[PDB]
């Protein structure tokens, strides 16, 4: 999932953009993947209960 | 000179699969309207860039006055009303790719590889996966190369 960025592959962003414009895309990818990890860990806790 | 989707430094390291080029006369003060997401008489009735543009605008005599609607991205109109600068566009088979000197293959090591503009790190072997005459790469169950 791109989460509103230009790509879902990080190396393509790092090869197509300069770093101060790659910042705002990598931030969106980090935010989406943190949301996915937190959802997974919460449901694993409730399922282990 | 303003490259929107890519960087001007990074233009020499990629493969683009096609390159278009556009040419028209603007007055020199209406070069603002050749950006993504703009209005004006040029960006509504004459030449409309999409809201997701990958390319560079390079700028260093009739124009239309009226039209009943706004255009689509990359639309022409040669109908008859009308009364009196390079736009490169990319799309991401290489075929228009860039100037890098290659270096021959190395098997069985973790290496940094660059196959037609895709980077990575891993160990290259010889594959049993028989292809067809229409492939550039393959994928897996979890959608990775």
């Amino acid at each position: 999932s791109n989460f509103g960025a230009i790509s879902s592959v990080l190396n393509d962003i790092l090869s197509r953009l300069d770093p101060p414009e790659a910042e705002v895309q990598i931030d969106r990818l980090i935010t989406g993947r943190l949301q996915s990890l937190q959802t997974y860990v919460t449901q694993q806790l409730i399922r282990a209960a | 000179f303003k490259c929107y989707g890519v960087s001007p430094t990074k233009l020499n390291d990629l493969c683009f699969t096609n390159v278009y080029a556009d040419s028209f006369v603007i007055r020199g003060d209406e070069v603002r309207q050749i950006a993504p997401g703009q209005t004006g008489k040029i960006a509504d009735y004459n030449y409309k860039l999409p809201d997701d543009f990958t390319g560079c605008v390079i700028a260093w005599y009739l124009y239309r006055l009226f039209r009943k609607s706004n255009l689509k991205p990359f639309e022409r109109d040669i109908s008859t009303p009308l009364q009196s600068v390079v736009v490169l566009s990319f799309e991401l088979p290489a075929t228009v790719c860039g100037p890098k000197k290659s270096t021959n293959l190395v098997k069985n090591k973790c290496v940094n590889f660059n196959f037609n503009g895709l980077t990575g790190t891993g160990v290259l072997t010889e594959s049993n996966k028989k292809f067809l005459p229409f492939q550039q790469f393959g994928r897996d169950i979890a959608d990775t190369t």
